[PDB]
């Protein structure tokens, strides 16, 4: 060997580890009323409608399927 | 043995992997068929865990288990967290608040006391 210079330029960026964020599971909450549901579902023929979608700019998600359900207004 | 035995039907419930422990998992667990006993503080703080567990298990259909015991730290030793060490002293754990029940793992006469409990006083 000769010499490590390590001579490359400083891209250490080691990810965030999903930082752990607030109380989740927000469903809805309804006062003297059953709760309806925001971030909506999919008719999927494995997932029961316990899985929600994620709510990008002009998308939705599914998280576990990773696949777009979002259909046009 | 005045009701403080839903440790021995929750752990023979454990070894069949059926508690949906935690807040996250409990409510997606019960938001489907799958509740089939569930279990809940008093109170932990701020009410709204509270709120939202019991709305979604008072749901107007058949589907209303429900039991009230006391509080978090205790309970998670009630499930299965482990802090066995074999039978040692350490705790090495944390208390949930909810768990819910899947198919309890079991024929336990014990099983068989608990709903009467539920249903008749
Ligand atoms: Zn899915």
């Amino acid at each position: 060997r000769k010499k490590k210079v390590y001579t490359t330029p400083k891209k250490i960026k080691h990810k965030h580890k999903k930082v752990k964020l607030a109380v989740l599971s927000y469903y809805k909450v309804d006062a003297e009323g059953k709760v309806t549901k925001l971030r909506r579902e999919c008719s999927n023929p494995t997932c029961g409608a316990g899985v929600f979608l994620a709510n990008h700019k002009d998308r939705l998600y599914c998280g576990k399927c990773h696949s777009v359900y979002k259909v046009n207004a | 043995t005045i009701e403080d035995a839903l440790k021995v039907v929750l752990r023979t419930a454990l070894v069949h992997d059926g508690l949906a422990r935690g807040l996250r998992e409990s409510t997606k667990a019960l938001t489907r068929g799958e509740a089939l006993l569930v279990v809940l503080v008093s109170s932990v703080t701020e009410a709204n865990i509270i709120k939202l567990v019991e709305g979604l298990a008072n749901d107007p259909e058949n589907k209303v288990p429900l039991i009230k015991v006391a509080d978090a730290k205790q309970l998670g030793e009630w499930a299965g967290l482990g802090k066995i060490d074999r039978e040692g002293n350490a705790r090495k754990v944390v208390g949930a608040s909810v768990v819910v029940v899947k198919n309890w793992g079991a024929e336990t006469d014990e099983l068989s006391m608990i709903m009467e409990h539920f249903s008749q006083q």
